[PDB]
């Protein structure tokens, strides 16, 4: 139950595709996002044990 | 597996004592003092709601 709750509600950081590097042809930059942590109880009673 | 979307977001969070402020300037005009200015805009917030 620990290793289900500890895999399944984690912060996720994506980064951008705008990144520092930046290789001819680009004039776009935009940052991802995932959001994929639960807040509300309704969405704890959902996590996959087995 | 996901939904993924162009949407509008910001790439700077200011917290100030703890909340999270935005913000704002501005200058008063002639004739009109620094004081009078600063309860004009205290009464100006606190003519909205909580």
């Amino acid at each position: 139950v620990g290793s289900a709750l500890s895999a399944q509600n984690i912060q996720i950081s994506a980064g951008s595709i705008g990144s520092l590097p930046a290789v001819r042809g680009q004039t776009v930059t935009a940052t991802v996002t995932a959001q994929g942590q639960l807040g509300t109880a309704e969405e704890f009673g959902n996590v996959i044990l087995r | 597996i996901a939904t993924v979307s162009w949407q509008m977001g910001t790439e700077q969070s200011v917290r100030f004592n703890g909340y999270p402020a935005m913000e704002l300037s501005g200058s008063p005009a002639t004739g009109v003092s620094t004081g009078q200015a600063m309860e004009a805009v205290q009464k100006m917030v606190d003519e909205l709601g909580s």
